[PDB]
């Protein structure tokens, strides 16, 4: 479970603070959210590493907690 | 002949340390101790990397060195790269014909401020304390990682008076399996009786800040 | 020294040589292929691991080489 895909996001949100926002909920060990460099914008979608099961399984929880510029975002294991 | 792993983190009063090839020792048992002694700093990372040390494909790409501010404020920046800009135009004759009847107060900056550029409005940068050696990668990895219950203001997306938005949903679910022993306040943290904020309160009251022996 | 002109000196003129053999080479070479290190060194973009040369004559002389030209083609 240590990673998640996210889904549904608006490009104004960054890397740096979606580790803050699922590290309210548990640490982000390994970020990953695409800059997609062709017309330099992303597409909302994420994979999260933690320190090991734990931040998992709070993952899918974390997700309702979540709401990025009106708008919810999808968390599930991976 | 020689320990294992399992037995040498058990051997050790700190088991954190041991490492793969820390069994490999001709002297086993006073590695792992000095290894967890304090203030040591460790040994460089890439001693069994086969690639050279800075010698990756990442460090090509490394900009040019920038100025600090306080010589920026001096203006040699400008002056030198206009002057540069110049000479690229002029053709070797132009040059040899410069250096015999040359151009006096060309470049010159007047002394008063090149003095306070290095006696008044010098700054300290940012340093490093004792352990804290380099590597390759160090300054992209430099990000870190900020925990549950401390906020950052960005996070202004929000807009929630000041409790958080997730946890009227956490007394709901549950406390997280991951975090054994975290706190927050309603489910297991005052917003019981709330006396814990009045003892900082107190003692802040109780301290004196005078630093002594500064300078007046 | 103005008039008519004295002498010549060879330490900058053979900087000169340098910058007219670099702008030769590089307009032979094209903008991607090449990357501009800090320094002045030069790196081959094509080849996966990225050799850095010193001058652009070497990076010229690289470009012949077989490891280039098999490195090309997949590019
Ligand atoms: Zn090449």
């Amino acid at each position: 479970d240590a990673t998640v895909y996210v889904g549904g996001l608006d490009e104004k949100v960054s890397e740096p603070l979606l580790w803050e926002l699922f590290l309210q909920a548990g640490p982000v060990v390994n970020t990953h959210m695409p800059k997609d460099r062709v017309t330099g914008q992303h597409q909302g979608y994420g994979f999260v590493e933690f320190l090991s099961e734990e931040d998992a399984d709070y993952a899918i929880k974390i997700m309702n907690m979540i709401k990025l510029y009106g708008k919810p975002i999808r968390v599930n294991k991976a | 002949n020689r320990f294992t792993v399992a037995e040498l983190k058990q051997l050790v009063a700190r088991p954190d340390v041991v490492e793969m090839h820390d069994v490999t020792a001709q002297d086993p048992k006073l590695l792992v101790h000095l290894k967890a002694t304090r203030n040591s700093v460790p040994v460089p990372r890439h001693w069994c990397f086969k690639r050279k040390y800075l010698q990756g494909k990442r460090g090509i790409e490394k900009p040019p060195f920038e100025l600090p501010d306080f010589i920026k404020r001096t203006g040699i920046q400008e002056m030198r790269e206009a002057l540069q800009e110049k000479e690229e135009q002029k053709t070797m004759k132009s040059k040899m014909r410069e250096k015999v009847r040359p151009k006096m107060g060309k470049i010159d900056i007047d002394y008063q401020k090149l003095h306070d550029a290095f006696f008044k409005w010098q700054t300290k940068p940012k340093l490093t304390i004792h352990g804290d050696l380099y590597y390759e990668g160090k300054e992209f990895e430099t990000r870190l990682k900020k925990k549950p219950g401390d906020l950052s203001d960005e996070l202004i997306s929000l807009g929630m008076p000041v409790p958080p938005p997730w946890l009227i949903a956490m007394q709901r679910y549950g406390p997280p399996p991951s975090y054994p022993n975290l706190k927050i306040p309603g489910l297991n943290s005052p917003i019981g009786t709330n006396a814990a904020e009045f003892q900082t309160k107190t003692e802040e009251e109780e301290i004196d800040r005078t630093p002594w022996g500064e300078l007046e | 020294m103005s008039f008519k002109r004295e002498g010549d000196d060879w330490s900058q003129l053979n900087v000169l040589k340098k910058r007219r053999v670099g702008d030769l080479l590089a307009s032979y070479i094209p903008e991607d292929e090449a990357l501009m290190l800090r320094d002045g060194r030069f790196a081959c973009a094509i080849c996966p691991h990225r050799p850095v040369l010193d001058t652009l004559a070497m990076l010229t002389a690289h470009r012949a080489g077989k490891k280039h030209l098999s490195s090309l083609q997949l590019f």
